[PDB]
């Protein structure tokens, strides 16, 4: 499997409860981490089982402020640093002090871009050991290397069985193998002395074998196994009868790999990549059920509705009085949403005002963010998100220091409801600090969630016992008490019918009141002008022509509140018939 | 690069043996590049072919057959692509080369520089005398064995003491070079030395002189600038950092194995791609003089299949089989082609000859996207009446350097080709037509849509014969010339036309219809207006807005028979304006006051 | 020369006054012998002098 990572870089855990739990879902099971890899503030004797599983990370390596003796890494083969910690570095060990103890990163044999950092670490053992040089890439030496030497532990002799002496670690198993400096060829990675133990140019990370196949790690993009400069094109040239024709064999390009189909967020464009934008002059199209595709525009494009992180906004903090009025008449916003302190108090140094409830409404019309949705601060009047009631889907293609989709900090908020809330596409779910916060506990939280690697981390939230206490609970006319708040318009699922968005018992077919229609789940009321007789069908239907009888004017082929002035009249039984004159 | 194509014969030739000698020369001599076949039969021993030596490429296969000379001087000859392949299998096919009754026939190949055959399979048999198609190692040059490959003369000695045992020759000069099968396990494609570090660029085809794509003896996918690569530059760049398509520069058009910065006038531009045709799924426009394709909407305009694309690739004529698919069409996506076999039936086929009445399905179209290639016609059709309409044809195939082709019809007297405006591309060939009269009236200059085409009309019926003794052009046709007989074959006329026929006034004042000049071309203006007498002008310009008399009356701007009334209701006097009427009329109304509702 | 006359039956294979022959042997083959004013491989179309 593939697992994203968090860019969060030197900062501490939003809630450092659950950091333990974040880590495990996003890098469990996996074997490439697409953008960083960041093990930060890591508790003594934290459990790291689910790291053993990592064989490439495409960003940079961060191990910081941790108190673990070991981090088992050691399956890691390339770092391709196509992002750098300070711009500068692609593994950086930092203020790890009782601390780590060894690297043990045996499988590393590829540094593609930028350097090593290693310092403030007293107890680990076996930075100067290592032969860099062989680890850094014959195109990319700029091999900027700082290391500590400041050392409190004593170091146990390198085992006598590793030739040059390049221990990662106090083991046998822990010598460095050389796979650039052993050769006497131009050859970029080899398997050993011999002219022959050279391996294929698009090889990464070292080989088993001369072959393509034979990769360890592979330099460009793996197509199924097989190791290749370029994805092969969806659509290939004839040459000789000068037209474009369709390739049985054309793939996808999806970041380092190449796929006949891409991952459920992303969106297809024709040019045979996936991207998590559509290029200038096309549209996001539906084009078949659970999948998205970008088309050109056949004429001039219509407005694009821009948030946080995207376009003009891109370096705006967050959704202030000054530009919140660019969201009116939006349904779908492309970028993010945060609603931060400072975004309902005034900053005298911007000469802005803090929103106000009233102005929160331009949201209203919002069925789809393409970002995520961040509230750390709301106010104190509203009970509830009820000005979101209508957002359908949060995409999460950008998230919240890398990690989160949807997050609640330290609200006043009751009861969530956001009750039309179908989907989040990607990211993690964080609510915590909420004391007032209580049915968040019956949110049918599995529904939303579209793969692996997804998951709800809450703490600190109003207790189930305080909830019960109060008689805080869903409403019976929906199912397995799945509630997004109290009464009857929160409800999920309603058992029997729906009507002005609250679950109801009975379709109002013999009551008193103003009689009403059944359909599928839904009731809907008689036309005023037909008579509210006690039969089923007599007063029916979502038109007149159903109707049997009328109060007045029946018009015999159906009921009608007047004669039509061929003109009509009432007879002397009150039904209408052609007039003598026109 | 010195392009030529090839002859398309197979073992046919002409009867005089020194006439295929010549047509030989006239196909190869001085050439580089051979697209289609390269085709050597019935040789005879004594001529000189030392004119084979610039070859240096063969896009579709190579066939030598049952001549008699020596050697080939095939020397330069590095790569045969197989395209197209000599009875659908082979690329290189020499066989028979010998005299059943003498001591003349093929000695030896000289095919030393021969290091790749892309597709296909090697035919060589029973060529008595030919020394050295043995001892070659022929899955070296194939590029995908079958364990084809057919091999089968003695005497001919050992190569050479110093040589691996694989030569085309009888001296160590003519030694084969292996490039696949001698390498280091690390290489894709071939190699320049029996080492890791002496492997070359995967694109390259046929050797190497260093391991770059500039350092290559020839190339298979595409050639940018001097470089060889498996696709030319694109538009975007996909950006695996951030998963987006980022815009790129020095983005260049894929134009038929070349990349290019302009994509030529005549093609498509689809994705920067030139193209022929746009695929099915999308239509054909054009923005800013620039011929593209963007995807369909709505009911988009189709092409048909014409001679040789489509549903027909295989058909070599029109013919009375295939006649019945042009129908209904306005537009031909291919050639359009009229062979003798085709007009006068094929009796070694089921095919019999077309009647006359059935080519005036052609009536409907407008444009040929290929060239016009007429060779035959029905015994009594005087002239190209069917065509009539034809607008526009040519430039993204030509036959040889030719769009417009006509070639010994007797029967034609005139061609009468009265829509014809442009010819996009490519040159024309009118020659033998004996009593074609009209042709020499015409300024072909204004046909052509560029200086570089040119015309080429000789041996057709003298000009001065049918001039004094024969038809003109009409005396409103202008210096340009005319198609054909009468005021409605002309190219571009003196005075004024109506639709395709050219007057000389057109009734302003004067007539039992009234028009305005419009420029050139003579409008009809709104009828419901008066027509003047006494020579005066009966309309300003189109429309009722424009009568300078109205017979009845009017509102607005301009002359009216009958108003709106009715709707609402609207008062009409019968010589003036009409006028709004007052509100709440129920029945009829007499004017705009409070008594004038009925 | 390798080549015999065609049989009646396949005769019709040449059209333009093109002669028709088969080579001696094996699948079997065929050739048209042209007159000086046709080409292509069964005599189809006319020789240009450009
Ligand atoms: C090109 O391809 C079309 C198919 O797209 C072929 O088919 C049709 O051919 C006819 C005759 O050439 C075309 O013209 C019309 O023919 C009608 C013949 O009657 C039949 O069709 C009508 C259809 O409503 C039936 O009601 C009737 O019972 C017959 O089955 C004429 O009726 C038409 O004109 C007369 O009727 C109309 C009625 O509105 C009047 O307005 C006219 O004044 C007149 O009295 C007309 O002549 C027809 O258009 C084609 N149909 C289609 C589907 O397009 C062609 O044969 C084929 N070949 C070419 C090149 O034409
Ligand atoms: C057919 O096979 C022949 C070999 O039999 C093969 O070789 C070509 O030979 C000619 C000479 O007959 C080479 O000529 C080049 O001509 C230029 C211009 O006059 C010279 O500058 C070159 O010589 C110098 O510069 C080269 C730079 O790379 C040096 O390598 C060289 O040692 C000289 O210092 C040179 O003589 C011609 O280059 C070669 N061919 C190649 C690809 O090198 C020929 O390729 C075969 N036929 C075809 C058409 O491929
Ligand atoms: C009555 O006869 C008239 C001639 O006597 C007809 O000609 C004129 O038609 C135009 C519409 O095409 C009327 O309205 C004007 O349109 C022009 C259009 O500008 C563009 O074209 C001109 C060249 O024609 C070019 O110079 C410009 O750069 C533009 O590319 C506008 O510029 C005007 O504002 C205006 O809308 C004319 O008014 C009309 N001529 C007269 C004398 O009225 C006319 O069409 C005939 N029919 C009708 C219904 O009037
Ligand atoms: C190129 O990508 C392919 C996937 O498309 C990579 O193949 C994967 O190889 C790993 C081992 O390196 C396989 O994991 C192992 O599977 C066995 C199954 O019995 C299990 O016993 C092991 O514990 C381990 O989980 C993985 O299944 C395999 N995936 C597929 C789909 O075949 C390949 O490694 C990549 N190549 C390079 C050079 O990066
Ligand atoms: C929750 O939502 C589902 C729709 O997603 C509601 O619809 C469906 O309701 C039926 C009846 O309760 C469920 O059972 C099936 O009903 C048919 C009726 O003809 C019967 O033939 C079957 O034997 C079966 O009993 C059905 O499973 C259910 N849909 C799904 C996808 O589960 C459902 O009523 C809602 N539940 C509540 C309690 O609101
Ligand atoms: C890739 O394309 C380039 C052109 O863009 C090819 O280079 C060209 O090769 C032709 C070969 O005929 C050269 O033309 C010849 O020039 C000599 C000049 O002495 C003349 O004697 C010949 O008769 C012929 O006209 C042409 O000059 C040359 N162009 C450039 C810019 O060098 C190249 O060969 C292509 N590469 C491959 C592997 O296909
Ligand atoms: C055949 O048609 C071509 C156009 O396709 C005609 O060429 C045109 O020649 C006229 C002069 O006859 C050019 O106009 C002007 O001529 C004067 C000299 O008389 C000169 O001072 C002006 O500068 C201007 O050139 C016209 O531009 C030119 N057109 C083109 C496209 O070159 C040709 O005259 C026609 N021949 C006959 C006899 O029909
Ligand atoms: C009276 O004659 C005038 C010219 O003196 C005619 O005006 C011209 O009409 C043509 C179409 O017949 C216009 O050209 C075409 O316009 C379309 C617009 O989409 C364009 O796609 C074509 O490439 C082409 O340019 C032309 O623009 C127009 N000229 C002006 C100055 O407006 C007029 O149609 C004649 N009226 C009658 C009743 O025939
Ligand atoms: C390791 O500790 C030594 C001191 O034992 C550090 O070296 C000192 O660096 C300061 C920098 O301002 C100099 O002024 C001193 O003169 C240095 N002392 C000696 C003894 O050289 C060194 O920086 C430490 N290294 C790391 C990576 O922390
Ligand atoms: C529909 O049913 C209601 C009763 O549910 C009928 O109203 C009753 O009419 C009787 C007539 O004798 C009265 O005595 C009752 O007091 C009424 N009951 C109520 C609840 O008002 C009504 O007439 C029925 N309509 C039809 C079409 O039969
Ligand atoms: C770590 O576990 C050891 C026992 O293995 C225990 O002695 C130590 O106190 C633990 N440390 C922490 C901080 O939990
Ligand atoms: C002209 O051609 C027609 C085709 O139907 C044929 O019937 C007629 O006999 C021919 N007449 C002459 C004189 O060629
Ligand atoms: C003119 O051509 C006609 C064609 O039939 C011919 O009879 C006549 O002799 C020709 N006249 C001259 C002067 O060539």
């Amino acid at each position: 499997q593939v697992c994203t990572g968090t860019d969060m870089k030197l900062r501490l855990p939003a809630s450092p409860e659950t950091h333990l739990d974040m880590l495990r879902h996003l890098y469990q099971g996996c074997q490439v981490v697409q953008g960083n890899l960041e093990l930060t503030y890591l508790p003594t004797n934290a459990s790291l089982s689910f790291l053993q599983d990592i064989q490439e990370v495409q960003g940079y390596v961060l191990i910081a402020h941790n108190q673990v003796r070991q981090v088992p890494l050691q399956r890691l083969r390339i770092v391709r640093g196509t992002q750098l910690f300070e711009d500068n570095y692609a593994l950086a060990v930092l203020d790890n002090g009782g601390g780590l103890r060894e690297l043990q990163l045996r499988s590393l044999t590829e540094i593609l871009k930028g350097g090593v950092l290693i310092q403030r670490n007293p107890q680990l053992c076996y930075q100067d050991t290592i032969l860099w040089k062989d680890i850094f890439h014959k195109n990319n030496q700029l091999a900027l290397t700082l290391i500590d030497t400041n050392r409190s532990r004593a170091c146990h002799p390198c085992s006598p069985m590793c030739k040059g002496s390049r221990c990662w670690g106090e083991s046998s198993e822990d010598c460095q193998s050389l796979t650039r400096t052993v050769c006497a060829g131009g050859c970029a990675r080899c398997k050993g002395p011999l002219p022959t133990d050279c391996c294929h140019e698009q090889c990464a990370a070292g080989c088993t074998g001369p072959k393509h196949s034979d990769c360890l790690a592979c330099l460009h993009f793996n197509h199924s196994g097989i190791c290749e400069l370029h994805c092969p094109a969806l659509v290939t040239y004839n040459t000789d009868t000068f037209e474009s024709m369709p390739n049985p064999e054309g793939r996808y390009t999806f970041g380092a790999s190449c796929v006949t189909a891409c991952p459920y967020n992303y969106l297809s464009t024709d040019v045979g990549s996936c991207t998590l934008v559509c290029p200038l002059h096309n549209q996001e199209v539906t084009a078949e059920d659970g999948t998205q595709r970008c088309e050109k525009c056949s004429k001039p494009c219509a407005r694009v509705c821009y948030g946080l992180g995207m376009e003009h906004l891109r370096e705006v903090r967050a959704v202030t009085s000054a530009n919140i009025q660019e969201f009116a008449g939006c349904k779908k916003i492309f970028g993010s949403l945060a609603f931060l302190p400072e975004s309902f108090d005034g900053d005298p140094a911007s000469n802005t005002a803090p929103l106000q409830p009233e102005q929160l409404q331009v949201f209203e019309t919002l069925e789809e963010i393409t970002g995520y949705l961040y509230i750390s601060a709301w106010p104190d009047s509203l009970p509830d998100l009820s000005v979101f009631q209508n957002l359908q889907v949060i995409r999460g293609r950008i998230l919240h220091n890398g990690a989160y989709s949807l997050t609640l900090q330290g609200l006043g908020i009751s009861w969530l409801g956001l009750r039309s809330l179908r989907e989040l596409g990607s990211g993690l779910a964080l609510i915590h600090h909420n004391t007032h916060l209580c049915f968040v506990h019956t949110v049918p939280w599995d529904q939303l969630f579209r793969n692996p690697h997804q998951a709800l981390l809450h703490t600190a939230n109003r207790p189930e016992d305080e909830c019960v206490g109060e008689g805080l609970a869903c409403h019976q006319l929906c199912a397995r008490g799945h509630c997004w708040g109290p009464g009857p318009t929160q409800c999920v699922n309603c058992s029997q019918f729906l009507r002005g968005q609250e679950c109801v018992e009975e379709c109002r077919v013999l009551q008193g009141l103003p009689r009403e229609y059944v359909n599928a789940r839904h009731c809907l009321p008689c036309h005023p002008e037909c008579q509210p007789q006690n039969g089923s069908v007599t007063c029916f239907g979502p038109e007149a022509d159903q109707c049997v009888a009328c109060a007045h004017y029946k018009d015999p082929p159906f009921c009608v509140a007047r004669c039509p002035s061929i003109w009509k009249f009432p007879d002397e039984e009150g039904a209408c018939q052609p007039c003598p004159i026109n | 690069q010195s392009v030529c194509a090839g002859t398309e014969n197979k073992l046919s030739s002409l009867s005089d043996l020194e006439q295929q000698y010549r047509a030989l020369r006239k196909y190869y001599e001085n050439c580089e590049v051979v697209m289609g076949n390269l085709e050597i039969t019935s040789i005879e021993h004594n001529r000189d072919l030392s004119f084979l030596r610039s070859v240096r490429e063969v896009t579709g296969y190579v066939l030598v057959a049952l001549n008699q000379f020596r050697y080939l001087p095939l020397e330069n000859l590095r790569i045969i692509r197989g395209t197209k392949l000599y009875e659908d299998r082979y690329a290189l096919a020499i066989f028979l080369n010998y005299r059943k009754d003498g001591n003349f026939g093929l000695q030896e190949l000289g095919l030393k520089n021969l290091t790749e055959i892309l597709n296909g399979g090697v035919y060589v048999d029973q060529n008595k005398f030919l020394c050295y198609a043995d001892t070659i190692h022929w899955q070296d040059i194939v590029r995908n064995p079958w364990p084809l490959t057919l091999v089968s003369s003695s005497g001919c000695g050992r190569c050479h003491k110093s040589c691996t045992g694989r030569c085309w020759g009888p001296t160590e000069n003519h030694c084969q070079t292996l490039t696949r099968t001698v390498c280091a396990e690390q290489c894709d494609g071939r190699c320049y030395g029996p080492y890791v570090s002496d492997c070359c660029h995967r694109e390259c085809a046929g050797g190497c002189s260093g391991p770059k794509d500039t350092d290559c003896f020839a190339c298979m996918n595409f050639n940018d600038s001097g470089a060889c690569v498996t696709q030319c530059p694109q538009t975007f760049v996909y950006n695996p950092t951030t998963f987006q398509l980022e815009h790129n520069f020095n983005a260049k058009y894929t134009y038929g194995a070349f990349c290019v910065k302009k994509c030529p006038h005549n093609f498509v531009v689809d994705s920067s791609s030139c193209v022929r045709a746009c695929p099915s799924s999308k239509m054909e426009v054009e923005e800013n003089g620039i011929k593209m394709c963007k995807p369909c909407t709505d009911i988009c305009p189709k092409a048909c299949d014409g001679i040789g694309t489509g549903s027909l690739m295989s058909a070599q004529t029109v013919d009375s089989s295939n006649i019945d698919k042009f129908i209904n069409c306005t537009k031909i996506n291919g050639n359009l082609i009229f062979l003798v076999t085709g007009i006068h039936g094929d009796p070694y086929n089921a095919i019999e000859a077309i009647d006359p009445e059935k080519l005036n399905v052609f009536r409907t179209v407008r444009e040929i996207t290929g060239f016009l290639n007429i060779q035959s016609w029905p015994p009594n059709m005087t002239d190209f009446s069917v065509f009539s309409n034809l607008v526009t044809i040519g430039g993204r195939v030509l036959y040889s350097g030719l769009s417009l082709l006509i070639l010994k019809q007797q029967g034609i007297t005139s061609l009468q080709f009265q829509s014809l405006k442009e010819i996009s591309a490519g040159n024309i060939y009118i020659t033998d037509n004996s009593n074609l009269c009209y042709y020499h009236t015409i300024n072909w200059t204004t046909l052509f849509s560029t200086i570089n085409q040119r015309i080429v009309i000789r041996d057709n019926r003298k000009a001065e014969n049918c001039t004094a003794e024969g038809m003109v052009c009409n005396h409103l046709c202008s210096s340009d010339g005319c198609w054909g007989p009468g005021p409605d074959q002309c190219l571009s006329c003196r005075r004024f036309s109506r639709g395709r026929i050219c007057i000389e006034s057109c009734n302003l004042y004067d007539g039992e219809f009234r028009e305005f000049e419009n420029g050139s071309i003579c409008v009809e203006c709104d009828p419901q207006c008066e027509k003047m007498e006494d020579g005066l002008l009966t309309c300003h310009g189109p429309g009722p807005d424009n009568c300078t008399k109205c017979s009845h009356f009017k509102d607005g701007p301009n002359c009216v028979e009958k108003c709106p009334d009715g709707l609402i209701f609207k008062y009409a006097d019968p010589d003036r304006e009409c006028h709004p009427c007052h509100p709440n009329c129920t029945q009829g109304c007499n004017g705009p006051t409070s008594h004038d509702c009925i | 020369s390798h080549l015999v006359k065609c049989a009646e039956k396949e005769k019709t294979f040449c059209v333009n006054g093109g002669e028709c022959f088969m080579v001696k042997d094996l699948p079997s083959r065929y050739l048209c012998k042209c007159p000086n004013e046709f080409t292509g491989d069964r005599c189809q179309n006319y020789v240009m002098a450009s």
